[PDB]
């Protein structure tokens, strides 16, 4: 009929198109759909998916191309727990170690970040020339507590993201002599001491390490944090008030 | 069905009440004790919605509305034709929110995540609590509230705003409206930006966010920085609600004259109160 | 309690950085700034370099322009008194000419004169800061997508004040430069056309307002939840997925039945934003020109 009437109805058919444009974007990792054992499930849902594109990766590392084919390239230990889909599925052996429920780690690349450069992205302080703590608690020298009220070690670096300049991780000493990495995110600084809520003193030592002392993975931190936000369920026998 | 990497965090734990009763997935929602409370209060309330359109005699959903009980009724219950529909849906509508809040909650325990999402969720409730509850209860009347209804409710939104004149000039509707429209431009920037560095022009190398930054001082000379952005995002979102039941709660409780008269404190001080000339002198 | 990482526990500081060059002309880039603990708490404290080229200096000298143009013409109306100066501030208004000069530009200063000025500075100052946007992009090797999110702002602001005058025939449609005076205009305009709620377009760009701060709320909210495991780190999330994204994803699966990637919650966020302005500058640009009354359309047109 009228020009307003031309203009809303255009409308709403270019919306349906942009809405079926996100959504097969949205469908590059993870799809096609899977059952419980693996093999591809019957009902993908209306949706297509996508034709892949290519991105081109910096400092000669290659490319990637997605969609492309998945797999978990690790060993899960898990049992299924009903005779019928839906239900969940119960760790096999100690949860922590294997790397399953909120304990999970993903096979990413056994490289580190780089940065702009080509350089590595984090550090710890003492490699990192004219970094300095500027502001707050230096956390440094001071004893690391587990959520079992017990001393697990003390602090000897901290890890910095010198692009972004950022404190990343905390580089804990431990009673043998040997150091871990911890999360900035799952610490609490104090004036007489570092606190740790997620894990009790005597899971410090099952905290994955590092390959080489002046350098983190993507592979490395992925097991690293994954190990320190799963004692959140499997530590809790020990936590306490 | 599941995502190619689904299996090994589908394990079981976390749940804040009945155990491992409740603990499973349908396709791929998960369910728990709170997704049974949100379908009984979703039904309900489905059913009573239906149940008010026989007795208005429309089927056509740009028609259907419940009203609210009228003001003679003060704080009390109404009767279901005239207003006691409008409070049984109020309760199961607020229920059906707060378990889909403690439903996520459970949803980050077997994640192991953050709880941020549900904590700013729980900013939206407290909106729709101030309009249907808070408000009303200081008025003095259940029918201060708004009605449910797809045109009706725009009504209320029109003529509450015209009773007090041009509703513009309340102070924290200002403030409000300055980070709504402070975060649909951060949002603009934030997806176009990582968008940028993600697809460079063609043929070339993937950018770092060492580019991202660089963009940024070279445009405003500053950028806030990678995780500064999603702080930022959730505080200018969070702020425009909490300035938004505000503006409200004030609106018929302590001022309820013209709002554009309550302006006449800063021209009245003394000082410059009296001197000739300008707009009111 | 969790530390929520909303406010950063300890800061860290290096040297200076210069940035990435590229193509950028190093000549035309400014020295650093001082360094500020306040912003380092919640972002980044380092303020600049900046950039700032034939184009730079041009959107910001025609800026200032405008700036005290809008300034002179309200201390005038202040009679030069600088305490009627601040009582009055919120109340002073430059207006267009009257409709009695059309679209000519031969009206006097004091009655529409300087009005016109005004535009003009502000129309080179808003372009010009606009072609900036993409060449500080092109010089890096990047996307253009800030330019052309950008695009859809400047719509609104054009139809406004520009194309729907233009249209119209006279100047006098157009909106005057003052604080609670262009609230005055807004509302107005909505009765005179019948009442903008009956405008489909504007309820489309107030659901994608809402929207915009429902996303930014889900997605920000998500971010801080992951980033134990190292999810603001969004690009090599991208090349590389890590359990962060797994976690992020699989959250909102189970929460309503579908999920986003790192890169495509990115598309979804740059439309959800730019549908805000793209659908309202179509429902101003049909008010007067095509339709004169929205609730008369709308009883015709279900
Ligand atoms: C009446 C109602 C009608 C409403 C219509 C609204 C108009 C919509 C505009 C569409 C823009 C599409 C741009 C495009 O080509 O996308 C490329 C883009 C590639 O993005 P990328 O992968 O990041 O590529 C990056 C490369 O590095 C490439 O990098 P790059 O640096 O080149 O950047 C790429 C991209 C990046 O930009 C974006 O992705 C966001 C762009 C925001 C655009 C806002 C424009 C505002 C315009 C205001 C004027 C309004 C006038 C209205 C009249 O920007 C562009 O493509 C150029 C846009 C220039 C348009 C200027 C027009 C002047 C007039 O892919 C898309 O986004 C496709 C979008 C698909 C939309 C859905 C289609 C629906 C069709 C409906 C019919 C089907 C019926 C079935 C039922
Ligand atoms: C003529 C009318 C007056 C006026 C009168 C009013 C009145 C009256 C009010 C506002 C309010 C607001 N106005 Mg005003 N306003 C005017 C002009 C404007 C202009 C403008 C450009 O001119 C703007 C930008 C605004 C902006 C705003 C916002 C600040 C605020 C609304 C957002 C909000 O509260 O969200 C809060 C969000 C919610 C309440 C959503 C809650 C969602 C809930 C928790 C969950 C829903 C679940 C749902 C049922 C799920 C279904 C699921 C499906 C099955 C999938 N107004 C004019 C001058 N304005 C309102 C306000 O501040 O309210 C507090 C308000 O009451
Ligand atoms: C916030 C201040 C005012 C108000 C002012 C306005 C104004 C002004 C406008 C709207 C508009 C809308 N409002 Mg309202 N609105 C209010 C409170 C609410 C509440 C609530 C329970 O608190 C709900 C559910 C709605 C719902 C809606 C939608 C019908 C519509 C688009 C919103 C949108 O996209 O948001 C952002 C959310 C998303 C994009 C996510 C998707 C949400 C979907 C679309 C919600 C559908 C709800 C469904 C129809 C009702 C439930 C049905 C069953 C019983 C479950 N409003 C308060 C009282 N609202 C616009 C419109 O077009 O109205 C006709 C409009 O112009
Ligand atoms: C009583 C008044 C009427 C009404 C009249 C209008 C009118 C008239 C308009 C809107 C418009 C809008 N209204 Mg309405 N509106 C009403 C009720 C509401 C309610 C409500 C809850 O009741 C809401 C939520 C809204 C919401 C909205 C928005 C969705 C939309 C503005 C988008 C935007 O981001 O603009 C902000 C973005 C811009 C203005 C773009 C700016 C771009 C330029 C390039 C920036 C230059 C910067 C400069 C150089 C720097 C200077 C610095 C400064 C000094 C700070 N209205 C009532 C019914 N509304 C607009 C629209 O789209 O309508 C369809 C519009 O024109
Ligand atoms: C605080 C910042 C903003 C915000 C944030 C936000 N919203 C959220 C979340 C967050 C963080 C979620 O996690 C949650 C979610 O899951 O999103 C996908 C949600 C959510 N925000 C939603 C909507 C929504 N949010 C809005 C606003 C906002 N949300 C803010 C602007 C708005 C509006 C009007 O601006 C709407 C419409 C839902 C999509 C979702 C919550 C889903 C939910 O609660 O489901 C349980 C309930 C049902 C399935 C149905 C209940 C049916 C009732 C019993 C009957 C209906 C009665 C109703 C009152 C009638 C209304 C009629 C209208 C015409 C007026
Ligand atoms: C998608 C829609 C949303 C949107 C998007 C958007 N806006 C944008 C962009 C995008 C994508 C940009 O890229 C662009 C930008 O550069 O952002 C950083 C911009 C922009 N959006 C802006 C504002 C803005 N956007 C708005 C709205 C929106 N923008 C929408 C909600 C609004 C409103 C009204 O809601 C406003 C007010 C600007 C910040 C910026 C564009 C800048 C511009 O055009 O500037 C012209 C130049 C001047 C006016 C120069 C004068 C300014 C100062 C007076 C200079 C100060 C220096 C002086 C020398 C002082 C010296 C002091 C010393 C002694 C210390
Ligand atoms: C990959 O990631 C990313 C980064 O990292 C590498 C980035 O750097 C960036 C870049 C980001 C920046 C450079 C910072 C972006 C900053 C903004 C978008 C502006 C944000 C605004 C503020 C910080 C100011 C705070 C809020 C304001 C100003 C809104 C509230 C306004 C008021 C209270 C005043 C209203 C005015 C008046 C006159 C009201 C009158 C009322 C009374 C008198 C009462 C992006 C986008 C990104 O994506
Ligand atoms: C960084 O990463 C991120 C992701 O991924 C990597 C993400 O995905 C997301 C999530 C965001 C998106 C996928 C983008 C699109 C989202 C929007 C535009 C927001 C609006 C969403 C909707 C309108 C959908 C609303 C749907 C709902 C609420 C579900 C409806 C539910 C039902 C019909 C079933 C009800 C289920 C119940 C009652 C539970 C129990 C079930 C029984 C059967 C019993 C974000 C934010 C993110 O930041
Ligand atoms: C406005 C946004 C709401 C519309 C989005 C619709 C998306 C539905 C996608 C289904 C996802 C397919 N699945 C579950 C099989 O993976
Ligand atoms: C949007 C935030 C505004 C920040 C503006 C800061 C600009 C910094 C300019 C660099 C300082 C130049 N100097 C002082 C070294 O000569
Ligand atoms: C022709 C209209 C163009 C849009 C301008 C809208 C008015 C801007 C309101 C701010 C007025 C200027 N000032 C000095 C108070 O900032
Ligand atoms: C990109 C996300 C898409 C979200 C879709 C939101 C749909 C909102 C529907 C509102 C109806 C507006 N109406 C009837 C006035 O035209
Ligand atoms: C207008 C808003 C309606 C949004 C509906 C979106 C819900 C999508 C859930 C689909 C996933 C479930 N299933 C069985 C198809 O896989
Ligand atoms: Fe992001």
């Amino acid at each position: 009929f009228d020009l307003a009437s031309l203009a809303i109805y255009s409308f709403w058919i270019f919306l349906a198109g942009l809405i079926y444009y996100l959504q097969t974007e949205n469908m590059r990792e993870g799809y096609p759909l899977e059952n419980e054992d693996g093999t591809p499930a019957a009902n993908q849902g209306p949706f297509p998916l996508p034709k892949p594109k290519t991105f081109i990766l910096p400092h000669g590392r290659g490319t990637l191309t997605v969609p492309g084919p998945e797999s978990e390239d690790r060993p899960i230990a898990l049992a299924r727990t009903a005779v019928s889909e839906g239900f969940p599925h119960a760790p096999t052996g100690d949860p922590m170690k294997d790397g399953v429920g909120p304990a999970s780690w993903v096979a990413r690349r056994d490289l580190p970040e780089l940065d702009g450069h080509g350089h590595n992205k984090i550090k710890p302080m003492k490699a990192a020339a004219g970094f300095h703590v500027s502001a707050g608690k230096n956390p440094i020298g001071l004893p690391v507590r587990g959520c079992d009220l017990e001393i697990a070690g003390k602090v000897v670096d901290i890890w910095v993201d010198i692009p972004e300049q950022m404190a990343r991780f905390l580089e804990v000493e431990l009673k043998d002599g040997s150091t871990r990495l911890l999360p900035m995110q799952m610490v609490k600084v104090q004036s007489n001491r570092v606190h740790v809520n997620a894990l009790s003193s005597d899971l410090f030592a099952g905290i994955p390490t590092i390959k080489s002392p002046t350098e983190v993975t993507l592979l490395e931190e992925d097991k690293i944090c994954g190990y320190v936000a799963g004692g959140l369920m499997y530590a809790a026998p020990k936590r306490k008030s | 069905a599941l995502l190619s990497f689904e299996r090994k965090y589908r394990v079981p734990g976390g749940t804040l009440v009945g155990g491992n009763l409740f603990d499973f997935w349908v396709g791929p929602f998960y369910v728990g004790f709170f997704g049974v409370a949100t379908f009984f209060f979703a039904a309900l309330g489905i059913i009573l919605i239906a149940w008010s359109a026989v007795l208005q005699g429309t089927w056509n959903p740009q028609l259907i509305s419940v009203y609210p009980p009228a003001l003679e009724y003060g704080l009390g219950g109404a009767p279901l034709a005239k207003g006691g529909l409008w409070q049984i849906i109020t309760i199961c509508a607020t229920g059906a929110f707060v378990s889909w809040a403690l439903r996520e909650v459970e949803i980050c325990r077997k994640l192991g995540i953050g709880y941020h999402i549900p904590f700013a969720f729980a900013f939206a409730i407290l909106a729709y609590l101030t309009l249907v509850l808070f408000r009303p209860v200081m008025m003095g009347a259940w029918g201060y509230a708004f009605p449910y209804g797809i045109w009706t409710h725009l009504d209320w939104v029109s003529n509450t705003g015209y009773t007090y004149g041009n509703f513009h000039y309340n102070p924290a509707h200002m403030i409000a409206i300055s980070f709504f429209f402070t975060n649909a431009l951060a949002l603009a920037l934030h997806g176009a930006l990582v968008l940028s560095a993600a697809n460079p022009e063609k043929g070339k190398e993937m950018r770092t966010p060492d580019h991202e930054d660089t963009f940024f001082r070279d445009l405003v000379g500053y950028s806030i920085g990678t995780l500064g952005i999603h702080r930022l995002g959730l505080l200018l979102s969070l702020s425009a609600v909490f300035f938004s039941a505000l503006c409200m709660i004030i609106t018929g409780t302590i001022w309820f004259d013209q709002w554009v008269d309550w302006w006449q404190w800063w021209v009245k001080l003394p000082w410059w109160a009296n001197i000739p000339g300008g707009i009111n002198g | 309690a969790e530390y929520q990482n909303i406010f950063s526990q300890v800061q860290v500081r290096g040297p200076a950085d210069l940035g990435m060059t590229e193509d950028v002309n190093l000549a035309n880039r400014s020295g650093v700034g001082p360094f500020s603990t306040l912003l380092g708490w919640f972002g980044n404290a380092q303020l600049g370099p900046i950039y700032l080229g034939s184009l730079g200096v041009l959107s910001l000298f025609s800026g200032l322009m405008w700036f005290f143009t809008i300034g002179i013409w309200f201390w005038y109306q202040a009679g030069w008194n600088p305490a009627v100066f601040l009582r009055d501030l919120f109340f002073f208004s430059l207006e267009p000419p009257a409709p009695e000069y059309g679209l000519s530009f031969a009206a006097p200063l004091k009655e529409g004169g300087l009005w016109l000025i005004a535009s003009f500075f502000m129309f080179v100052a808003v372009w010009s800061w606009w072609g900036r946007t993409y060449l500080r992009a092109q010089a890096l090797g990047m996307g253009k997508h800030t330019a052309w999110a950008f695009l859809s702002a400047i719509w609104l602001w054009m139809v406004l004040g520009f194309i729907r005058p233009i249209l119209m025939g006279s100047w006098s449609e157009a909106v005057p430069y003052g604080i609670f005076s262009h609230l005055d205009w807004t509302n107005n305009f909505s009765l005179v056309h019948g009442n903008l709620f009956y405008n489909p377009f504007h309820g489309l760009s107030i659901a994608f307002l809402y929207g915009s701060a429902l996303l930014f709320a889900m997605h920000g909210a998500t971010i801080l939840a992951v980033s134990r495991f190292g999810g603001e780190r969004e690009l090599e999330q991208i090349a590389d997925r890590g359990t962060a994204a797994e976690r992020a994803a699989l959250f909102w699966r189970w929460t309503m039945g579908f999920n986003a990637t790192m890169e495509g919650i990115h598309r979804w966020a740059i439309w959800m934003a730019v549908l805000v302005t793209l659908t309202g500058g179509i429902g101003i640009l049909l008010s007067g020109t095509v339709v004169d009354n929205w609730y008369v359309w709308g009883q015709n047109h279900g």
